[PDB]
């Protein structure tokens, strides 16, 4: 059978041999795992235009150590420019990348805004936590965060009372307190924040300086706020609760396993349709003549895959469509700690009576 | 010995790379520069957008710019705005109109000396007040740009009204479905914002559906009586032409004396730190960025080139001055000025589609 060259970049100290540890498809991987140091533009750029001038790429596997979700931006660019398929499966790689381009080949492990803000109203519902306010950033699916919690209340029978929503400009000095200002309005006893883990540490000094992390509010936080569970920014609140991707059970040798299914899978059912599967790009300086030439026409294969009888399908937004969730909370080790699982559209608690 | 502290640009080409070279020149001659004293470093747009991201970093952030000059090519502003965005290194935009630079959550540092396409509202709404025009027809492309022009009127609306909103797909070629909506209508006043290729589309309709003559009002911008939405245009038409707006000299000039202004007022301030050196191994933000952006949004140049020169809350130009156009007997004439604040109407009479209304 042919051979489709698959690229899995690791960033940080992993177990190469793990990962190291079978398809009957029309095409077959040839998979090589790729080391990479650092994380900014112009690395991950060179880094991935380098490998697809040497072999021949088929798609990108990407995991990383960090909490940066810039990650996704810099891969979902290069994705839609060079119409090359990479999935981010692990650290910024797969923090919420919310309108992604049009041209995009980009594909996350991690649930998508809506399913964190569903997750987010299941736990209030569950402990009858039902007067809240919430806080953005201007953080891209700020907007999608809002309405799906907004739409999810109106068309509920339910005694839900949405106090204060907060938009904070991140991107101007704080000289004039206009931040602490807008924070001194927040009254409710929980509090859905949606930004950054960089940005959640400014809001929560800021949130401190006014009273508003101790007891009696209660912090709602999504996946790349808590990001790496093991990096406990100092500022952080105790008794924040966050949804996480299954970092426990979901290991990083099983992510790259299913990110190699994927591309492989995807390859060998267009090849099977249409007697051929595109050819990889050459060059990253090349993409305005050779354009004509080019599609996402693998999409259609990608955003559906199943693999040893698991649904590995995407969202539109290039989610995972059913991800086990876990829920968290900052205990006053300051360790995050496990208090519950987020399974069948199904939240299941470790707690009745949620404690201090 | 000063402290030098380098503007970076992306401009056209090498005449323009000299021009910018000639702005931060005189900026040094005329401030006062014991202290700090400018640096240009300049390159031209790349063939491509990945190639371009690498330049910002290869050619601009490896020299520690301050600022980055972007100027529309002769490929969009866009990667200069990403890649200098992730370090929050202020861009600069110099003649891109498109509304989308405006959103904040996805250009994360970005100033312009030109307004966006959906600025062009608050000459139809001084218009629509001056020509008492109490019902508007407003048609708009269903794009972003096309959105954004019917979110800035119906801000301005919200005195005289927008009896109807009529949005079309990008593309559409017959659009006879959604003129006929607008004649039923009792208002004969139509606003229309569409790309050159899509006005055109909708001037062949509403000529078929006999809606160019007697008792119309077309109210268009600068995108609508150009290239080729030109060539079908109904005669009496009035539409729009942002003054300067296409002339990167100009607008090089007054963007080299706002930043030049900004670093100075930035460098009288303490713990003012420099911006990375090159992209690689540095992903954490600059911490003067934020403080820089404050400075520069909040500058004004009154003695501009192009004007009065100062930015509103999405750092968008504000007093843009344009040309009031109607095109009679087929040649685009120039009927008044939307100066900034006010609209001044010349010598030049209007005719309407026909006649006089
Ligand atoms: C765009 O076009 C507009 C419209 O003309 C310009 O705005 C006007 O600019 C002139 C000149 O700067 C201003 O004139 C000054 O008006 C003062 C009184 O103004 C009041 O009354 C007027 C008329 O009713 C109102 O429009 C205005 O809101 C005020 O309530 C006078 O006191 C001034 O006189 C003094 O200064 C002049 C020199 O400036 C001397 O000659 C006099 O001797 C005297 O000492 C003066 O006449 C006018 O106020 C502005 N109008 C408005 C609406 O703001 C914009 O400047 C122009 N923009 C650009 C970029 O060109
Ligand atoms: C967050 C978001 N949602 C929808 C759009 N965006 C903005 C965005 C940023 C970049 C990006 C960011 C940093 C950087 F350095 C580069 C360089 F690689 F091109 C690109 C790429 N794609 N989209
Ligand atoms: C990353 O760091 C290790 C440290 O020993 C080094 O061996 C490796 O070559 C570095 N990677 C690159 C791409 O230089
Ligand atoms: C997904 O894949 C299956 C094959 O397992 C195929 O039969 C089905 O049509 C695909 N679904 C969609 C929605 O395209
Ligand atoms: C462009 O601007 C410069 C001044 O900044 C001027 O010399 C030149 O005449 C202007 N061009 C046009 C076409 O008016
Ligand atoms: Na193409
Ligand atoms: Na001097
Ligand atoms: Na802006
Ligand atoms: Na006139």
């Amino acid at each position: 059978p042919p051979s489709i060259g698959i690229a899995v970049i690791l960033v940080g100290t992993s177990d190469e041999v793990a990962i190291k540890d079978f398809h009957h498809l029309s095409v077959v991987p040839r998979v090589e795992l790729v080391a990479m140091n650092e994380t900014d533009p112009k690395s991950i750029i060179t880094r991935i235009c380098d490998l697809m001038s040497d072999r021949k790429i088929q798609g990108v596997v990407f995991a990383d150590d960090t909490d940066q979700e810039a990650i996704a931006q810099i891969l979902d660019f290069i994705s839609a420019q060079t119409l090359t398929p990479i999935l981010g499966i692990h650290g910024g790689s797969s923090m919420i990348m919310a309108d992604k381009d049009e041209s995009s080949m980009f594909f996350q492990f991690g649930p998508s805004i809506e399913q964190q803000a569903s997750v987010m109203l299941n736990i209030m519902e569950e402990y009858d936590w039902y007067i809240f306010s919430i806080v953005t950033t201007y953080f891209p699916g700020y907007q999608d965060f809002v309405n799906k919690i907004r739409s999810t209340i109106e068309n509920s029978f339910v005694g839900w009372e949405l106090e204060e929503v907060l938009l904070l400009d991140m991107s101007l000095d704080d000289g004039d307190s206009k931040i602490q200002n807008q924070l001194k309005k927040l009254q409710s006893p929980i509090i859905l924040l949606y930004c950054t883990k960089e940005e959640a540490t400014y809001i929560f000094e800021v949130a401190n300086s006014v009273g508003l992390t101790g007891y009696g509010y209660t912090w709602i936080v999504p996946s790349l706020v808590a990001g790496d569970t093991d990096t406990v920014p100092a500022e952080f609140p105790t008794g924040l609760i966050s949804v996480s991707y299954d970092e426990w059970d979901y290991g990083l040798p099983a992510r790259v396993r299913d990110g190699i299914a994927i591309i492989t899978t995807a390859a060998s059912d267009m090849l099977s349709e249409h007697s051929f599967i595109p050819e990889p790009k050459s060059s990253c300086y090349n993409t305005h003549e050779k354009r004509i030439y080019q599609s996402n026409m693998l999409n259609r294969y990608l955003i559906n895959v199943t693999f040893e009888g698991r649904d590995l399908s995407f969202s539109e937004d290039g989610y995972q469509m059913h991800p086990k969730l876990v829920i968290i909370l900052l205990n006053k080790e300051r360790k995050w700690e496990r208090v519950g699982k987020w399974k069948d559209k199904s939240l299941q608690m470790k707690y009745y009576v949620w404690p201090r | 010995d000063p402290k030098i502290v380098n503007i970076g640009a992306v401009l056209s080409t090498k005449k323009h790379e000299q021009i910018f070279r000639e702005a931060v020149n005189q900026a040094n001659k005329r401030h006062f520069t014991r202290k700090i004293q400018l640096q240009a470093t300049s390159v031209t747009h790349r063939p491509n957008a990945i190639q371009m991201a690498l330049s910002v970093c290869e050619d601009l952030i490896s020299s520690q710019v301050y600022a980055i000059l972007v100027s529309h090519p002769p490929l969009t502003p866009t990667p200069i705005s990403y890649t200098a965005g992730f370090y929050r290194i202020p861009v600069i935009g110099l003649t891109t109109r498109m509304s989308i630079y405006s959103d904040k959550s996805i250009h994360l540092s970005f100033l312009r000396t030109v307004p966006p396409y959906s600025h062009q509202a608050l000459v139809w709404f001084e218009m629509m007040r001056l020509f008492n025009w109490n019902h508007v027809i407003l048609i708009v492309s269903d794009d972003h740009e096309g959105r954004a022009a019917q979110k800035k009127l119906e801000t301005l609306l919200e005195g005289p009204k927008a009896d109807k909103v009529l949005q079309f797909e990008p593309g559409t070629k017959n659009l006879t479905a959604l003129l006929l909506e607008a004649k039923e209508l009792e208002a004969r006043v139509i606003i229309l914002s569409a790309s050159e290729d899509d006005a055109t589309a909708v001037y062949k309709s509403a000529a078929m559906l006999d809606m160019t003559g007697a008792g119309y009002v077309w109210l268009v911008g600068e995108r609508e009586i150009s290239g080729s939405a030109l060539r079908y245009a109904p005669d009496g038409i009035i539409g729009l032409q942002l003054i300067n707006g296409k002339n990167e000299s100009a607008h090089i000039s007054d963007a080299v004396a706002v930043v030049a202004q900004a670093i100075h007022e930035l460098f009288e301030m303490e713990n003012i730190t420099d911006p990375p050196r090159g992209c690689v191994g540095n992903t954490n933000i600059w911490k003067t960025g934020p403080l820089f952006k404050r400075v520069l949004m909040s500058s004004k140049y009154p003695d501009g080139v192009t004007g009065r020169i100062e930015f509103n809350e999405d750092g968008d130009r504000k007093f843009a001055q344009y040309s009031i156009m109607n095109l009679q007997n087929r040649k685009l004439v120039q009927v008044g000025i939307f100066n900034g604040s006010y609209i001044i109407q010349n010598d030049r009479k209007i005719i309407w589609p026909g006649g006089e209304t």
